[PDB]
């Protein structure tokens, strides 16, 4: 009697990920107390109006 | 001499003499600029011989 065996195994597991996220804005004022215009125009995220 | 009326809101103000305007001319100017990058990279190898 005689035997033999030859096993392989080969696994190749990439991966990748990205995120690009911009935002911009600008609002401006003319008139107005300079107060309520730095009130105003600086900008809220979750309001721009 | 002067003593013209000036105002801004309610109150009133003596201009000088050297000055020809100080005038409330109101304006602003606002800039939001937001740059978010990511990137990864994953690389798994495996060999196996028997």
């Amino acid at each position: 009697s005689s035997h033999g065996c030859k096993e392989l195994e080969n696994a190749l597991k990439a991966a990748s990920g990205t995120q690009n996220n911009v935002l911009r804005g600008e609002p401006f004022i003319r008139g107005g107390g300079a107060g309520f215009i730095s009130g105003l125009s600086y900008l809220e995220l979750d309001n721009p109006a | 001499g002067g003593c013209s009326p000036h105002y801004i809101l309610n109150t009133r103000f003596r201009k000088p003499y050297n000055v020809e305007s100080y005038t409330p001319q109101t304006q602003g100017k606002y800039e939001f600029i937001l740059k978010e990058y990511e990137s990864y990279s994953d690389f798994e190898r495996n060999v196996t011989e028997k």
